[PDB]
């Protein structure tokens, strides 16, 4: 079991990581679950302190620092969430059963209802005016999918070794480097997403 | 990210202060605070150091590493380098401009340590420019920023990384 | 809170909800028709074989196939060797807003006709980008608080965009550093519609 | 508001309604009692209390249950930030920084 | 009653509830606000503040809050009225009152639940026992009846000011051991802002002065390596023997010498020979022409070496002796540096500003917001709009003193504005014509032929709204060097209206400040006359 102060630790490292990843991340229900009921906790033992206290002052500036944390990193993984939805679907739907999750149960209610919400729109409003063989978007490749080659900035929490950077297409190009701890790098994300996945770096 | 944001994390890097109340323990989910007693120093977190010099409840300490000959090498020393230097804290940008905005009655010789702040900045921001204008001109896949802050980065990173993106789609045209 | 379909015009297909890529392909572009095109000529009734017309790219794309059976696609003048060799002077003095506002996305998309330019046009688009990428860097980072209509006058919309990240990030450092990052604010969608 | 509705197609408005009832749905699911409202706290928070001034007439406002304050332009009232938030970002009050 | 500790009658009573201030339109009172607001976001204490400029407002405003709250703060009203009265509250409801008005009206002194009078009773009160004015008939009932109506009369007949609201919040504050540098530089705003107005003596603002030298001493006082490694950003204030010339510092001496109505009134620059007189001061100074009409910031450094003692030499050569005054000035960054009196101007003038796009209550927000180091920018403002207003008084002094529009009337002096008169409408606002008139006042009384006029006060009247045809009318008392600052005009005001049938009206917290009926303002006159001689 985790201390709480390692558990707001690794909420902000998530936090982090989700505003600059590319993608949608996995699903951490362990850190949602556990920080709400922390709040919660805290707000029931604040309701037996009495109102003057300068205690109960710091405590509530905590709970707030800790509330804006977990509203934004939840507002982050919507926002991919609504970007993505087809893809993200499909992703959850063809799962592995061992490989984990990148949608908690609510989200993908949410985006199983965000889906048929702007599909029955899409019909009613012009699809079923349009010619009878022009009636079908298929919505998988209307949206534009997640660019995995995008550039990020990152800061090495354990030493890897032979990581292949690849300049271009070209294969005589590419090369291999050592991460060491500490170390921060500018680097496509594909390069680097399992160690993202893993915790082997933190993106900054 | 933005600047408040940063701004945000750098509060939770640890300071002094002389209280001029008394309040037990507390337990806090980040950790505990220890007892707070008239005229004792104590270590919190930035954010409450400031929360409590705004209501008048207590004096900060400038830190360890914000004293002025101290400053003075280390300005000098990120000069003659070519790399980014050390630095004496993660935030060193974020913690000067709250503490010295706000506690400049508590920190003899502010405006120096101001200045020198300053210089080293302007050093470290036109480093970061030469790095980005080598990166795009030699055509580079990967950079090596070691002890560079988190606001330094985030000045700019975001032009950065949009540039370089386009540049990796156009450098990748011809792959069928 | 809203965030248009970004461009796809560099990637290999452009995006289908993109306004940009829409936008884009509908500029024209020089083609040869070769075969007889019956039932079409009041829009150009047939329109005879070795005729030449100028088509929008979405139009020519839809059209092509690699063995040339509809139509054959030319390059535009601003992508041949005379205005290459124009580029690799100095590419910082040519105006890329003028010469198509999407210079990039456009030749980008020039690729899938499999000319026999396609290595060269590639190469030229990738110098000029990093022949322009000193200049674009800096008036974005250090123009503060001045008029900037002189220094995107000649950037095209791909180079637009950076210039306005660029600007964003230099604000976003100004106003925290003055204090004014602190102060709750109206939303910019509400400033935009109750104040303007 | 209104102004904005009129904007909006039929079929639009039943799409903003759907779509407001699902984000409801998903801010009441995530925790034990009514859950997390992830549409406030769109800014780190910097004090406990602020103080704000009325931009325009308003009416009555509760503070708590018990208690309500009328909102009348020019007047000033210091409150909790999280209950002042909202009519901030609607344009209703300012945020008066001293 | 009144409140004899601060701190544990009022301010640990109100620091657990919800409160309601209503402050009243005047710097004084601006700056109390400033302080309490300052002491109230200390602690957590959830206020609400309402401005009010009169008796209707405070009543409107009353009646639209009297539900929601039980504590009531009022800074700079209340005082002379009988507020329970007026108010009709519930017997639950508490009212805390910091005024300034002078003399507290019988029922506020005498009530035991209710009213809570946030006033100094070191102060210059005389209040008559209880039992003379609360309690065979004809031999001791009546008597006792007539002479409670001798006392009250006697009690109630002039007007005048006590100790500055900023200064007794001051004091709280310091009592609480939260007194800032702020705090104190918003006393001293208020303690001028009483003295620029005429609205204390000299004497009280010279000890006045004294309280607050202390203070500064306390505050600001540090060795020369602490004044070295102290930071410039931090706020320095000084006491100061500076000039009585008028924003002096932001403006050329030239144009301070000619809007100062001290000066202007000695050398009667509206008359043509003044400006003579003006030439050989400036001779016997020394000072080049082009250097007094150059902005004193841009005046060459070695003419402001002694500026200050020679303008004192010549001005005492020229029969000036006061020409250097007791105040206090601010500092702060490189740049910025202010007198008090420069403060006061700059935030009367962004209160009675006459650009009307903007409200009152949208110009009292300015004002208070001028008030604090964020809002820099307006207090600059304010400074050029305090020029403008000054160039106003002095063309509209002239107009008045070269036309002989000042005529006495047996007891008093009259004097008139008409709507053909340019600037009129900048001194419309009653508080713009009551220092209008008492500067001009004194211009007449230095300017004037006659020994009789010298010793009169002075009635003046402007037009207010042309739809309903109102005059707003000022009283003000006779110009002396040692004058007590007491005013008889608002009880003879009321005393004239009921005798004629007049339609008057009292909004003004000052009750020598009303609004008449344009065709009643004769018949008002000569009954004000027949009463006053």
């Amino acid at each position: 079991v985790l201390t709480p102060a390692e558990l707001i630790e690794r909420l902000e490292q998530a936090w982090m990581n989700e505003k600059f990843a590319p993608e949608l991340l996995e699903s951490k229900p362990e850190i949602v679950e556990c920080v709400m009921e922390q709040l919660e906790h805290m707000e029931e033992n604040l309701r037996r302190a009495k109102r003057e206290d300068l205690k109960v002052s710091i405590h509530q500036m905590e709970m707030e620092r800790i509330r804006y944390v977990l509203s934004s990193y939840l507002r982050c993984r919507l926002m991919k969430i609504e970007k993505f939805f087809p893809h993200v679907l499909e992703k959850e739907k063809t799962r592995p059963e061992g490989e984990p999750s990148s949608l908690s149960p609510e989200e993908l209610a949410f985006a199983r209802e965000f889906m048929a919400n702007t599909e029955s729109y899409l019909k009613n409003v012009a699809l079923k005016h349009m010619p009878p063989n022009l009636q079908k978007v298929d919505l998988f490749r209307a949206v534009p999918k997640p660019d995995l080659d995008s550039y990020v900035f990152l800061r090495v929490r354990e030493r890897q070794e032979n990581i292949l950077v690849e300049p271009d297409t070209d294969e005589q190009r590419d090369y291999v480097i050592d991460l060491e701890k500490g170390s921060q790098h500018l680097i496509r994300y594909k390069t680097i997403a399992p160690l993202v996945a893993s915790g082997a770096v933190q993106l900054i | 990210m933005d600047a408040a944001e940063v701004e945000f994390l750098a509060e939770k890097e640890l300071v002094t202060i002389i209280p001029n109340f008394s309040l037990d323990k507390i337990y806090l989910i980040g950790g505990d605070l220890g007892p707070f007693n008239p005229g004792l120093p104590v270590e919190v977190p930035l954010w409450l150091a400031i929360n409590l010099k705004q209501r008048q409840k207590c004096r900060l300490l400038p830190p360890e590493w914000m004293d002025v000959e101290k400053l003075e090498k280390m300005r000098d020393h990120e000069r003659k380098e070519e790399t980014f230097t050390p630095m004496p804290s993660p935030y060193y940008m974020e913690l000067t401009k709250l503490l010295l905005n706000h506690a400049s009655d508590n920190i003899p010789k502010a405006d120096e340590i101001r200045t020198l702040v300053k210089d080293m900045w302007d050093t470290r921001i036109a480093k970061l420019r030469v790095s980005a204008d080598s990166f795009v001109r030699q055509q580079e896949a990967h950079a090596k920023l070691d002890n560079l802050t988190l606001m330094e980065i985030n000045t700019s990173g975001t032009f950065l990384t949009q540039a370089l993106n386009h540049m990796y789609k156009l450098r990748t045209n011809l792959q069928p | 809170a809203y965030f248009r379909v970004e461009s796809g015009a560099l990637g290999p297909e452009e995006n289908f909800l993109s306004l940009d890529d829409i936008l884009m392909s509908h500029e024209k572009l020089p083609v040869r028709t070769e075969t007889a095109m019956p039932r079409l000529g009041a829009f150009f009734n047939a329109v005879p074989q070795g005729s030449k017309l100028e088509l929008p790219l979405w139009l020519a794309k839809g059209l092509f196939d690699n063995k040339r059976r509809i139509l054959s696609v030319e390059l535009p003048k601003i992508y041949q060797e005379g205005w290459r060799t124009v580029f690799s002077a100095d590419p910082n003095v040519v105006d890329l807003h003028k010469m198509g506002p999407h210079f990039y996305g456009f030749g980008s998309q020039l690729l899938h006709f499999d000319s026999p330019e396609n290595a060269d046009i590639s190469q030229s688009l990738l110098q000029t980008f990093i022949g322009r990428f000193r200049r674009i860097m800096d008036s974005s980072q250090n123009a503060y608080n001045e008029d900037t209509s002189a220094l995107v006058a000649r950037l095209d919309e791909m180079e637009r965009g950076l210039f306005q990240t660029g600007q964003k990030g230099l604000n976003d450092f100004q106003c925290w550093e003055k204090g004014q990052a602190s102060q709750i604010t109206a939303s910019n969608l509400v400033q935009n519609y109750k104040k303007r | 508001p209104n102004a904005l509705r009129f904007h909006m197609a039929a079929e639009e408005m039943e799409w903003f309604n759907n779509y407001k009832r699902s984000l409801a749905t998903y801010m009441r699911s995530l925790g034990g009692d009514e859950g997390l409202d992830i549409t406030q706290d769109m800014k780190p928070p910097k004090s406990l209390y602020i103080e704000v001034r009325c931009l325009k007439d308003y009416g009555e406002f509760e503070v708590d249950d018990g208690t309500s304050v009328l909102l009348k332009k020019n007047s000033q009232h210091f409150l909790p930030r999280w209950k002042c938030e909202q009519l901030i970002r609607q344009g209703v009050l300012e945020h008066i920084l001293s | 009653m009144f409140v004899s500790d601060f701190r544990k009658e009022f301010y640990e009573v109100v620091q657990s509830q919800r409160v309601l201030l209503f402050v009243a339109s005047d710097v004084d009172a601006l700056c109390a606000c400033k302080i309490l607001q300052a002491l109230f976001q200390c602690d957590h204490v959830q206020y609400t503040l309402v401005p009010v400029s009169g008796w209707q407002e405070l009543e409107t405003a009353f009646l639209e809050h009297k539900e929601q709250f039980h504590y009531f703060i009022l800074i700079n009203c209340g005082a002379n009225v009988d507020l329970l009265d007026i108010l009709q509250p519930d017997e639950d409801t508490i009212f805390f009152v910091c005024d300034t008005h002078r003399p507290v009206n019988v029922v506020n002194v005498y009530n035991d639940t209710q009213i809570k009078l946030l006033i100094k009773q070191d102060d210059d009160l005389e209040v008559p026992a209880y039992e003379d004015i609360f309690r065979m008939r004809r031999r001791q009932r009546r008597e006792w009846e007539a002479r409670r109506r001798d006392i009250l009369f006697d009690y109630e007949q002039y007007e005048y000011h006590g100790t500055s609201s900023a200064m007794v919040m001051f004091e709280l504050a310091w009592m609480l051991s939260k007194d800032l540098n702020d705090m104190l530089w918003w006393a001293i705003v208020g303690l001028t802002d009483q003295w620029v107005q005429d609205k204390i003596t000299q004497m009280k603002y010279v000890t006045d002065v004294g309280v607050l030298q202390r203070h500064v001493s306390r505050h600001n006082h540090r060795n020369e390596d602490e004044e070295n490694t102290l930071s410039v950003d931090c706020t320095r204030i000084s006491f100061e023997y500076d000039l009585r010339l008028v924003l002096y510092q932001h403006w050329s001496l030239h144009d301070s010498l000619c809007n100062t109505s001290y000066t202007a009134a000695r050398f009667k620059l509206w008359s043509v020979h003044g400006q003579k007189r003006l030439q050989e001061f400036l001779a016997d100074m020394g000072l080049p022409l082009k250097q007094v009409k150059q902005k004193f910031q841009a005046m060459d450094i070695s003419l402001k070496e002694n500026l200050r003692e020679m303008i004192e030499e010549s001005a005492n050569k020229f029969g000036m002796k006061d020409m250097r005054v007791q105040t206090f000035s601010i500092h702060f960054g490189f740049k910025h540096k202010f007198l008090a009196s420069d403060v006061v101007f700059a935030t009367m003038s962004l209160m009675e500003s006459p650009e009307k796009d903007g409200s009152g209550t949208d110009h009292f927000i300015q004002a208070l917001d001028s008030l604090s180091r964020s809002n820099l920018d307006k207090l600059y403002h304010g400074l050029e709009l305090a020029k403008k207003q000054l160039r106003a008084t002095q063309q509209t002094i002239a107009s008045c003193l070269c036309t002989n529009l000042v005529i006495s009337q047996g007891p008093f002096l009259y004097c008139s504005l008409m709507e053909g008169t340019p600037d009129v409408m900048l001194f419309s606002r009653p508080a713009s014509l009551s220092l209008l008139s008492k500067h001009l006042l004194k211009s007449f009384v230095c300017s004037t032929k006659n020994r009789r006029c010298k010793l009169l006060p002075l009635v003046m009247a402007a037009p207010l709204s042309m739809e309903h045809g109102t005059v707003t009318v000022v009283g003000i008392p006779p110009e002396t060097d040692s004058s007590d600052r007491k005013n008889f005009f608002g009880r003879a005001f009321e005393k004239a209206a009921e005798s004629t049938s007049s339609r008057m009206l009292h909004n003004h917290f000052d009750l020598s400040v009303i609004e008449l009926k344009a065709e009643d303002r004769s018949k008002f006159l000569d009954a004000l006359i027949s009463l006053l001689s």
